[PDB]
């Protein structure tokens, strides 16, 4: 009955936050201000378990090994190795040449399988290795109040219903019900997707416990200030606890690459046993027992199989990981390589992922002008006038007054990623000033602060006074910050460009509009002011206190404003730019505030400039928001409230006809449903996200997309794929990368099956027309998994044949990696004729010693007779066993051999699947050496000391090595003429039929 | 006597070609 | 759906609108294909000789061959039993069948050569402007007590085993005996320069089990091919040629148990292979029980 529990897992918490204290301690049974008895602690401690989460469910054993063995495409090779296995069984009902034959093949196909599994599994093992290396957990004791007593115990000891205290700097133990606060803002970032630290009180808020101020959470550090709450909520009881335990215990889904290759798997064997069965009935209707013609069948089914295929693909995947890796991009899972490009659909978290989830210095005031900061990451942005007096002033105002200060250790580090001790909106002043202005250090010690005024509980206004650094002006400087409203009614004078004025209301609302203007695009606003004293009235060995008014609080000069926010990272926006140029739909899901969510989403580009939401439009017109057609909205920003009464149908509609889509103030639940409602659409989802509030999405999605350090453990434990530098960017390059990869695949796919039928006709027309076998065994291995390997790899780094990421993404029902049109080449046309050319070798060496091509029907069954020793060729010469045999030996290297050289033309038609060849080119250089090694491979196994001994190969006649040219320059010039006509006619018969 | 072929002669032939295709091939894989 | 598409309005499955089309090209293609392979072995069957082949150095070393060739050189029969020395009987009387008196009349075609063994008898070239070349006769008197016309065996064996060894054919082929100077050839006659020796024993160069007595029958008594049946110059310009037999007989022989017999032809054109056991030599394995 896990799947209620699942079902009570994917719907939104409830709570008792709205009581009384009276009740709530009531209720609890305990002290709000002595807690509760140590002995009724460790009572509860031990009564149901200690405060922290269960380790995560899964631990898979290293025989995790055994799901590499198998999967789908091994299977096929395990069948085969099994049909082999029982076709030399059946081989056992008389005396048997497979010892060299059959066992042979079955075991080869079992090597292949075990050997590939552990190439994978070690590839695997590695990423989860360079992934443990990065854990960390370091102990974080709590602080309790027991019996009236302040006690800091393990946070694992902390139970349900004891008094709590958290301090500025201190993680959250449990799920706390706030009784009493100072001051106190907890962030709330991860949790839920709350950008700015949201203050905690005693008071009950919102309805929802999430955006409530009397709930602090578990996980959640607090910023600044002090609380004291009773625990709700211990364990896997808590909210994030619940959020892990529902991503623990989701399914992973089938990967897009997986499928293609199963119904790959499904047009092979479909062939496979079409010929296996057709040539059964047809190997009965002439002569041969049903041992033989069950024999025949295993043989064929078994022959139409790709053994060395399995070692390319999984090579071919590794290797795009391998550049990925390169990239600081790191993929959990191998095929999870290519799912981007199938991507049509990306689901991206605000903070943390699109944006750095760090209070930033983003416009200022000076002079009635706003001007931008830089608010990248590694200021790649465009730097401010600071040539001006009024910014030299403002900046030293900010930079003077704050409680914000570098800590020990932040040299080296770059200015913005270095941490700070203080305030949010103080960390990012700090910031910015040590950044444009110079050092803040000097600067800040320059003027030495006599009294200050921190933060008031009521108007917060902060107000410090400092000595004068000037030579001119021995007077003392003070300077306030404070919100724009009510530093407007403490402030009189304006500064502008380094002289004074007083206020006129053209440009005291010129100052509220843009106040307005800033404070509605999303950003945070600070007023700041300063004033110069008259050191007549307050002399220069005067001492002034925070008792009474010493310094006139108005008529003060009013400088600027300066906002912030938390900025998208330096490589976002361009990268959504191309994620929508390449089709891809961008939603924005995140569960912050509506306000700064939509500002957040024009910024990045998922809302392009000029689209309304209906919101939009009901504003423009003055018009009731009920009024307006939904359908003249292209965008829409859908509020989390209303997510929840919303249906399958109406969710299919959202989705549907609005192409900029916002979810905001969103529980990671409803994440999860609507992935799961893009997928109701049938589309393939990518999601991307920062903290554990994605962790359900992460991992229902079809590929899912953490943040190497800014991401949480748990949503980095259920993504596929792990981005190490935390770049955007990768997000695009990964797109390309797995829509190239794809292209490829098919390339090599097509060589590796192209070979297949001039290896599987010898032995056909060997049941046919009684001829003596034209290609053994030892020579089909020696091509699957001798020679074509290297060029079927190399066939992975071909490159893009146009540009790529102006194609829309592909059609998972239409589209496929091997199709109709792909076994129609290889199969039809191009292995046919190599099929030929092979048998062509055969009759020219056969004709030279002797037996001519007509003699040589009906001949096996005398030909592989060991015992008649006279056979006559077509001079009338009499031929032993071993002597003959020899001949049908050195009649297999060189049918090898032209395998190679057929391969050849295949190996540089198969380079491309439109362009001619005189275009994309042989400027790749693994091609190159792949037709060199190939060749040089087949001449070593032909003219090797012994190997006729060893592998029954013998050394060809040099000439021999001629006979398969006209066919490769036959297969070359044909494709090379219907990659012209597919160029020049897109219509097109060439391109439905054969274009693959 | 016409019963009499040249194998080790082209055998050596074969072998120096498998030598030299593969270290030119060598040459072509690394461009510096 | 997905599958069912057999058929539907209008498609014959899997997609029947263009079947004509796609079926005409394979049609064309494959026949052009068929057309270019044809070409390709036309020409390959321009550069092949009509007289003689083109390699003829993989059975340089020609093989000792048997009459009653067996399922794994081996006779193994009961002296009593008519039924059990059947098979063997009858694959000698089809082999002998071809080399009876009467068999070959014609003065046209057959050519009558010494009744004692005689140089190598060497017929112009191997083109056609020399007509049908003649074949030299054989006739079954050269091996006595074995198939000898009417009189006697006639059970072929079916007192003592006996045995008929044949050499392989091979087109210009022209057999050189070793020298009187040869190396410790055991037993054999004066003979030696116009026939090519046969001598046999029971195990190679090592141990023997070896009980036996042999008595053989070649051309005018010699245990050999006579060259005068050399070269052999193929089937287009000797057809109905009857190369030389020679006749093996084991007499005295340990009844009820199994024991070999290797047969060599020695030679300087002639040489042997340890891989191939029948190349330039022979091996039989005989049991009559009874
Ligand atoms: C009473 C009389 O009985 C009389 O017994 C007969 C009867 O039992 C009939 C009995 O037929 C044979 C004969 O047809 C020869 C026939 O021999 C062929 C079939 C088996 C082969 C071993 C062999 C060599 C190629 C090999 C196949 C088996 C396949 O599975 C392959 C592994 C497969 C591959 C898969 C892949 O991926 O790569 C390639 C395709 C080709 C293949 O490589 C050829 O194998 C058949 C089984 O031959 C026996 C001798 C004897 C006396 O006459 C006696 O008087
Ligand atoms: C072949 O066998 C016949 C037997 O029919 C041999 O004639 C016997 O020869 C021996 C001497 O070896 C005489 O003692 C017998 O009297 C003969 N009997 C008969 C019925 O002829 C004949 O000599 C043998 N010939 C050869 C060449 O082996
Ligand atoms: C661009 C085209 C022609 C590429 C093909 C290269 C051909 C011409 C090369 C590749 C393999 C080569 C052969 C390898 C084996 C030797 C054996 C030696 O005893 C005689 C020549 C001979 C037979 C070589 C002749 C040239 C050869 C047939
Ligand atoms: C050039 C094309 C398009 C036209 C047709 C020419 C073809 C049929 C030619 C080109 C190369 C030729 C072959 C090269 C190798 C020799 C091996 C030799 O031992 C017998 C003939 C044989 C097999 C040749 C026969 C004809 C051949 C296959
Ligand atoms: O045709 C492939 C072959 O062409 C090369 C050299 O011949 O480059 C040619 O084609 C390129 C087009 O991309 C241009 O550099 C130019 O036309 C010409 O050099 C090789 O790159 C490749 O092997
Ligand atoms: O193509 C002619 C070229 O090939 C050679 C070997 O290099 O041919 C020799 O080996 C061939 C094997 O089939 C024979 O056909 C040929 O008779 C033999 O000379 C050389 O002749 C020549 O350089
Ligand atoms: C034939 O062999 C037997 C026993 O093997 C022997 O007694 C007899 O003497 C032999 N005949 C001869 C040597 O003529
Ligand atoms: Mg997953
Ligand atoms: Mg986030
Ligand atoms: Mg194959």
């Amino acid at each position: 009955k896990e799947r209620d529990m699942d079902e009570l897992k994917k719907e939104v918490s409830m709570d008792d936050h709205k009581l009384s204290l009276d009740e709530l301690h009531r209720k609890y049974g305990t002290d709000l201000s002595r807690g509760l008895t140590p002995a009724r602690a460790a009572e509860i401690l031990a009564r149901d378990g200690p405060n922290a989460l269960t380790p995560p469910p899964t631990t898979p054993e290293w025989v995790k090994f055994c799901r590499q063995l198998f999967g789908g495409f091994s299977m096929l090779l395990w069948i085969g190795a099994i049909l082999c296995f029982l076709a030399y069984g059946i081989q056992a009902a008389t005396e048997e040449e497979p010892q060299n034959d059959n066992l042979y093949l079955g075991v080869v196909l079992s090597a292949v399988v075990i050997i590939t599994g552990c190439f994978s599994y070690y590839q695997e093992a590695k990423s989860s290795k360079i992934m443990e290396s990065f854990k960390n957990m370091v102990p974080q004791q709590a602080l309790v109040i027991r019996n009236g007593e302040k006690m800091s115990i393990n946070a694992e000891e902390v139970v349900v219903g004891d008094l709590v205290e958290v301090k500025g700097g201190d993680r959250i133990p449990a799920d706390l019900r706030i009784i009493s606060a100072n001051g106190c803002k907890v962030d709330n970032s991860s949790l839920t997707g709350e950008s700015e630290p949201q203050t905690r009180s005693p008071d009950f808020t919102n309805e929802n416990p999430l955006e409530t101020r009397n709930i602090a959470f578990f996980s959640t550090n607090c910023v600044e200030g002090t609380a004291r709450g009773i625990v709700v909520y211990t364990g896997d009881r808590t909210v994030m606890g619940r959020i892990a335990t529902l991503a623990s215990g989701l399914e992973g889904g089938q990967t897009p690459i997986a499928a293609e290759i199963e119904h790959f798997i499904h047009i092979i064997t479909g062939v496979a046993v079409f010929l296996g069965v057709s040539f059964f009935i047809l190997s009965l209707i002439l002569e041969y027992t049903w041992l033989e013609a069950v024999i025949f069948l295993i043989g064929i089914i078994v022959a139409n199989v790709p053994e060395g295929l399995l070692a390319t693909v999984t090579v071919c995947l590794t290797l795009t990981a391998k550049r990925m890796a390169r990239k600081n991009c790191l993929v959990k899972n191998l095929e999870a390589v290519e799912t981007l490009g199938s991507t049509s659909t990306i689901c991206s978290d605000k903070t943390g992922t699109l944006t750095q989830n760090r209070m930033t210095v983003a416009h200022m005031w000076s002079d009635n002008q706003i001007h931008e900061a830089d608010t990248t990451e590694n200021q790649s942005g465009v730097s401010f006038d600071k040539t001006s007096a009024t910014w030299l002033a403002l900046s030293r105002i900010a930079g003077l007054c704050n409680r914000a200060v570098f800590q020990a250790n932040q040299e080296n580090l770059p200015i913005l990623k270095r941490a700070v001790a203080g305030d949010a909106s103080e960390s990012a002043l700090l910031k910015c000033i040590e950044l444009c202005c110079g050092s803040v250090k000097e600067m800040r010690e320059r003027y030495t602060k006599i009294v200050e005024i921190p933060f008031n509980s009521t108007n917060k206004y902060q107000l410090s006074i400092h000595k004068n650094p000037n030579t001119a002006e021995p007077r003392h400087l003070l300077v306030m910050k404070g919100a724009p409203e009510r530093i407007l009614d403490r402030c009189s004078s304006i500064l502008i460009h380094g002289k004074e004025q007083p206020l006129d209301e053209e440009l005291k609302d010129a100052f509220q509009n843009a106040y307005l203007e800033l404070g509605g695009l999303g950003e945070r606003v600070l007023g700041f002011c300063h004033l110069f004293l008259p050191d007549e009235q307050f002399p220069e060995g005067f001492q002034f206190d925070t008792d009474d008014v010493n310094f006139p609080l108005d008529n003060l000069c009013f400088v600027g404003l300066i906002s912030m926010i938390d900025p998208p990272r330096a490589a976002v926006p361009d990268a959504v730019g191309k994620c929508r140029s390449a089709g891809i739909k961008v939603i924005m899901v995140t569960g912050d505030h509506p306000i700064t969510a939509k500002a957040i989403a024009k910024g990045v580009g998922i809302i392009s400039e000029g689209n309304e939401t209906v919101e939009d439009i009901a504003a423009r017109l003055n018009i009731p928001v009920s009024q307006v057609n939904p359908r003249d909205a292209k965008a829409c920003v859908v509020h989390g409230s209303d997510l929840k009464d919303m249906t399958s149908e109406q969710l299919d509609d959202i989705l549907k006809y609005h192409t900029e889509i916002v979810f905001a103030r969103t529980s990671p639940q409803q994440k999860l449903i609507i992935v799961e409602g893009c997928q109701r659409q049938g589309a393939i989802v990518a999601v991307t996200g920062d903290g554990v509030n994605d962790s359900p999405a992460s991992k229902k999605a079809d590929i899912g997309v953490a943040m190497g350090i800014a991401g949480s453990d748990v949503s980095k434990q259920a993504a596929d794929m792990i981005l190490l530098d935390d770049n955007f960017a990768s997000i695009v390059t990964g797109v390309e990368e797995g829509r190239l990869i794809f292209d490829n695949l098919k390339k090599s796919i097509a060589y590796t099956l192209t070979s297949n039928i001039p290896e599987i006709t010898p032995f056909l027309i060997f049941i046919i027309a009684n001829i003596p076998l034209p290609l053994g065994t030892v020579t089909i291995l020696c091509i699957d998994l001798g020679t074509d390997m290297v060029p079927a790899i190399s066939l992975a780094y071909e490159q893009a044949e146009s540009d790529i990421m102006k194609r829309q993404p592909r059609n998972p029902k239409t589209d496929k990696l091997v199709n109709e049109q792909l076994i129609s080449m290889a199969y039809g046309q191009i292995g046919m004729i190599q099929a030929l050319g092979g048998f062509f070798t055969y009759f020219v060496i056969l004709a030279e010693n002797g037996f001519l091509p007509i003699h040589l029907l009906g001949l096996r069954v005398n030909w592989d007779d060991r015992w008649i020793n006279d056979v006559e060729d077509s001079y009338g010469q009499q031929w032993t066993y071993e002597q003959r045999k020899i001949v049908e030996f050195t009649c297999h290297t060189p049918f090898f051999v032209t395998i190679v050289v057929v391969q050849w033309a295949d190996l540089v038609i198969c380079k491309t699947r439109r362009n001619s060849v005189f275009q994309q080119g042989m400027k790749n250089k693994i091609l190159i050496f792949g037709l060199f090694e190939e060749t040089a491979l087949a001449a070593f196994l032909s003219y090797c000391p012994g190997m006729g001994v060893a592998l029954r190969m013998y050394p060809l006649k040099p000439t021999w090595w001629f006979c398969a040219f006209p066919y490769s320059l036959l297969i070359f010039v044909y494709d090379e003429v219907r990659k012209l006509i597919i160029r020049r006619r897109p219509g097109g018969w060439v391109e439905k039929e054969t274009y693959y | 006597d016409p019963f009499y072929y040249d194998y080790e002669t082209v055998r050596n032939g074969g072998l120096i070609f498998a030598a030299l295709a593969f270290i030119v091939g060598l040459i072509i894989i690394l461009s510096k | 759906k997905f599958i069912w598409n057999s058929e539907k309005k209008e498609f014959l499955g899997r997609t029947g609108g263009s079947w004509f089309k796609i079926l005409l090209f394979y049609v064309i293609f494959y026949g052009c294909l068929a057309g270019i392979f044809i070409g390709t072995i036309q020409v390959m069957l321009l550069t092949i000789s009509e007289f003689k082949p083109t390699y003829q150095d993989r059975v340089a070393p020609p093989g000792l061959t048997q009459i009653p060739q067996s399922q794994k050189t081996e006779i193994s029969f009961r002296p009593n039993d008519p039924q059990s020395y059947e098979s063997y009987v009858v694959s000698i009387v089809r082999f002998l069948e071809k080399y009876k008196d009467l068999a070959q009349k014609d003065d046209m075609i057959f050519e009558d050569c010494g009744n004692v063994p005689s140089e190598l008898k060497e017929r112009g070239e191997y083109n056609n402007e020399r007509g049908e070349r003649k074949v030299c006769r054989f006739r079954l008197e050269w091996l006595g007590n074995c198939s000898g016309l009417n009189d006697e065996t006639y059970g072929y064996k079916d007192g003592k085993p006996c045995v008929i060894i044949k050499l392989n054919r091979v087109l210009g082929f022209k057999p050189k005996p070793p020298k009187n100077e040869s190396l410790e050839t055991y037993p054999v006659m004066k003979y030696n320069p116009y026939v090519l020796p046969v001598h046999c024993t029971g195990k190679r160069d090592e141990d023997k089990e070896k009980v036996g007595t042999m008595e053989y029958f070649g051309l005018g008594g010699y245990p050999g091919f006579p060259l005068q049946y050399y070269p052999y110059y193929g089937k287009l310009l000797q057809p109905k040629y009857l190369q030389p037999l020679m006749a093996v007989q084991f007499t005295n022989l340990t009844m009820d148990t199994e024991i070999r017999i290797e047969c060599k032809a020695y030679g300087e054109n002639i040489g042997y292979s340890e891989k191939d056991r029948f190349q330039g030599r022979f091996d039989v394995k005989i049991e009559v029980k009874s």
